[PDB]
RNA sequence: CGUCGUAGUCCGGAUUGGAGUCUGCAACUCGACUCCAUGAAGUCGGAAUCGCUAGUAAUCGUGGAUCAGAAUGCCACGGUG
RNA sequence: CGCGGGGUGGAGCAGCCUGGUAGCUCGUCGGGCUCAUAACCCGAAGGUCGUCGGUUCAAAUCCGGCCCCCGCAACCA
RNA sequence: UCCUCCUAAAGAGUAACGGAGGAGCACGAAGGUUGGCUAAUCCUGGUCGGACAUCAGGAGGUUAGUGCAAUGGCAUAAGCC
């Protein structure tokens, strides 16, 4: 399961997304995904999406992932009132925007991300899909 | 800082006594440095403290 | 004290009559020995070197001086300003004066005497002539029982390669091995 | 680079002289030569100098790196200083020691006239 | 957690800025804890215990572009 | 003056610091002392410069210390490569004195604090 | 008589290779004797305790048995006491 | 809630605070006393000093984390 | 109560039980000043040497250090002789 390295500081700030940022050129492979939308992505979502692909791709590839959790989130008991204060770290998250490629592939010809992505898109936010390699 | 004050004596007639707070926790030796006083204005020799 | 006369007459210099060198600035030259004598575990004695203070100047033509440490706490015990050795460095005439006892009369103790191995050679032809421990030379009051310490000697050259630094081993004879 | 250490000592001096501006006397020496030059109050050019290159010294001195040759330049730059009336002149030693040939030059410059 | 404090009241800002009046002495730059990023050049110097490049003569600032790469000096103008 | 001894004691007979150490043996190393004018009964001090030149003359006749230990060590290291009985017993810490490790192997074992 | 100390010693030479010498299918492994060389341990010794009344304790040599080929163990002998 | 301690060859705790540095009484095995085991006197072996790191020339101690325990304890809409 | 870096908005003080930490002292020397010096770390090799040991060479450097904290700077050294 995905559990990122302990942060230098005990807690972090969540931060705002600009909802664009180009990152469409594949550099760990030759093809990937289309994002075309904006939102928040969690560690459990990218591990559940990895599970969906791991079950369909068996051991071929591997597949490289350009999204990784960036922040831990603070969580506390539900009954604590509004005011004081921030709890301990629980789940880890990242931000996604239209120019992201998310996942990068090359060693998996025609059995992943070439005809459909529906089975992995069902685990994710922003109704994602596959992309074809950019050559010109 | 929380250290003992002891004033140096002049070897001659002088209206001032220079106040020392010299640490004596590793240095038992005496302090002799010369100071200025605005009366005779030819420097004063100060002795015997801590 | 005669090497100073011969090193100026032909030793690695008559070479210049058959090889393409217009000055001694392209030929091998020897002018330095950066001597040292270590104290080792002397901090657990602290009384013998307190009286053997000129015992390195007994073999070197310069003024004795105790070297002070550059380390204040160590896993072998040291203290700030503790004396850690003695140098009594050889250059020029005192280096040629000192070299006249090396290999010629330094034979009271041996460990190979056929050339050992070319350590610290620097790719130039830097030659070993050390004795590991002092062997005692004839001067004054040298026949008695007296203690001896660690002594190692390398003769370093201005040559550019051991192909040309070896012109010294073509002017003198000493046992050599690579 | 032991040559650069002399230049560092000159950077120290050049920075220290920069707040003075004004007329400046620079002394420079080498193992065979010595010279001294007076720099203008705008810093952009020389006014007068003395150097062991002149046949007035170089034909009379048996070696130009000598003490008496440093004194010959000191006694010439002091003589040319009196010709151009220079006062409030700040001294500069080009990263060298003052002791030795720069002192032996200065000692004779204050023998040919005013201090210096 | 908490107790990170930082404390209260500190400034040392905006005094080394724009056109000067050229008739009293000026700080030139009051940037905090200066040891080599700026320094002084030309006829002026500043060696104060609070790292101020305060000029000791009356004049205006040059806002000079000379000096090696990212090291630029506090200097007074000729007028 | 000394020729083969390295220990500190002074003014002894010409055998204790002259023979039976590091490689010099005792069989030919003592016959040379009469040519140097040195007596072998009762403590003596006649070995100095001059006398010792008669002893510094002996060259290439014997070997001492690490080069004599090299001679035996290589003469066992050639066997430690092989399946020989003394090969493994010098590759591993095992006795060769025909010992009973039930009773006495004390030199090969050690303390016995 | 000569010689020597409070030093793991003049010593010791226990250990480790290389040569040999003997007996014997055979001594590699488990045998003895020898030589040139190398080289370590031992300077009273755990809680605690052992034994007899004079040629006894204490201590040094000599012999035999076993045996193709070795004992320091086994059985005996005398000197000093 | 919140507060204050403990974690030390196998067991249970001194040690720490005061820096020049790994232990005691038992335990385990083997002895000594004995016909023998206990009582009792000796001999021997083994510490991630919970444990990951930090800090320092330098610790188990300085000190953050990740766990395991106890004592006061829930004495407020 | 005091103090740094940041939040704090390319003009300034600055909020919320905001973010990383400290200060109630230290040093008569660790202060003044002249001239110098230049790390660190690692590799090489040198009896007594468990193990870091010496002096010299090579690579190499706003990377060593700065009384203490966080921060900015560093040979014109504010770092040490």
């Amino acid at each position: 399961m995905l559990q990122p390295k302990r942060t230098k500081f005990r807690k972090m700030h969540k931060g705002r997304n600009r909802g664009l940022a180009q990152g469409t050129d594949v550099s760990f492979g030759s093809f990937g995904l289309k994002a075309v939308g904006r939102g928040r992505l969690t560690a459990r979502q990218i591990e559940a999406a990895r599970r969906a692909m791991t079950r369909a791709v068996k051991r071929q590839g591997k597949i490289w992932i350009r999204v990784f959790p960036d922040k831990p989130i603070t969580e506390k008991p539900l009954a604590v009132r509004m005011g004081k204060g921030k709890g301990n770290v629980e789940y880890w998250v990242a931000l996604i925007q239209p120019g992201k490629v998310l996942y990068e592939m090359d060693g998996v010809p025609e059995e992943l991300a070439r005809e459909a992505f529906k089975l992995a898109a069902a685990k994710l936010p922003i109704k994602t899909t596959f992309v074809t390699k950019t050559v010109m | 800082g929380i250290r003992e004050k002891i004033k140096l004596v002049s070897s001659a007639g002088t209206g001032h006594f220079y106040t020392t707070t010299k640490n004596k926790r590793t240095k038992p030796e005496k302090l002799e440095l010369k100071k200025f006083d605005p009366v005779v204005r030819q420097h004063v020799i100060y002795k015997e403290a801590k | 004290a005669k090497l100073h006369d011969y090193y100026k007459d032909e030793v690695v210099k008559k070479l210049m009559t058959e090889f393409n060198y217009n000055s001694v600035m392209q030929v091998p030259r020897v002018e330095k020995i950066t001597l040292n004598m270590g104290v080792g575990e002397a901090i657990a004695d602290k009384k013998l070197l307190d009286n053997a203070a000129a015992d390195l100047a007994a073999i070197s033509g310069q003024k004795p001086l105790i070297t002070k440490a550059r380390k204040s706490v160590a896993g072998f015990k040291i203290r700030q300003g503790y004396p850690i050795g003695c140098k009594v460095t050889l250059r020029g005439e005192r280096m040629w004066e000192f070299f006249e006892r090396l290999i010629t009369i330094a034979v009271p103790r041996i460990r190979d005497f056929r050339g050992l191995s070319a350590k610290s050679f620097d790719g130039r032809g830097n030659y070993s002539m050390g004795v590991r421990e002092q062997i005692i030379f004839p001067e004054i009051d040298y026949d008695k029982v007296d203690r001896v310490r660690g002594l190692d000697i390398t003769i370093t050259t201005t040559a550019k390669s051991d192909e040309e630094g070896r012109a010294l081993l073509a002017a003198f004879d000493f046992p050599f091995r690579k | 680079d032991k040559k650069s250490a002399r230049i560092r000592r000159a950077t120290r001096a050049r920075r220290k002289l920069q707040e003075l501006g004004a007329t400046r006397l620079v002394v420079h020496r080498t193992p065979r030569h010595i010279y001294a030059q007076v720099i203008a109050p705008n810093g952009s050019e020389v006014l007068v100098a003395a150097s062991t290159v002149e046949k007035a010294i170089a034909e009379q001195l048996k070696y130009t790196g000598n003490k008496d040759a440093a004194a010959a330049v000191g006694k010439a730059v002091a003589e040319r200083a009196l010709e151009k009336g220079i006062k409030d002149v700040s001294f500069d030693r080009s990263g060298f020691q003052y002791h030795g040939r720069v002192q032996a030059l200065a000692d004779a410059a204050r023998e040919a006239g005013l201090q210096f | 957690g908490g107790s990170t404090r930082n404390g209260r009241d500190s400034e040392a800002k905006r005094l080394g800025v724009k056109r000067f009046g050229g008739e009293s002495v000026l700080a030139g730059s009051i940037i905090v804890r200066q040891r080599g990023t700026k320094f002084h050049a030309g006829a002026n110097v500043g060696c104060g215990r609070d790292h101020t490049l305060f000029a000791k003569a009356d004049g205006k600032v040059k806002f000079e572009v000379k000096g090696p790469k990212n090291r630029k000096f506090i200097s007074i103008e000729a007028e | 003056a000394r020729i083969a001894g390295i220990n500190i004691p002074d003014h002894k007979h010409a055998v204790i610091a002259l023979t039976s150490i590091y490689g010099v043996g005792k069989t030919r190393s003592k016959a040379i002392l009469a040519a140097a004018g040195i007596a072998e009964d009762v403590k003596i001090s006649e070995l100095s410069e001059g006398q010792i030149d008669t002893l510094r003359d002996e060259v290439a006749k014997f070997v001492v210390e690490g080069d004599l230990r090299r001679e035996i060590s290589m003469s066992i290291k050639r066997l430690m490569d092989l399946g020989c009985y003394r090969g493994l017993r010098h590759r591993r810490g095992l006795p060769v004195r025909g010992q009973r490790t039930k009773t006495n192997a004390r030199t090969r074992k050690g303390p016995r604090k």
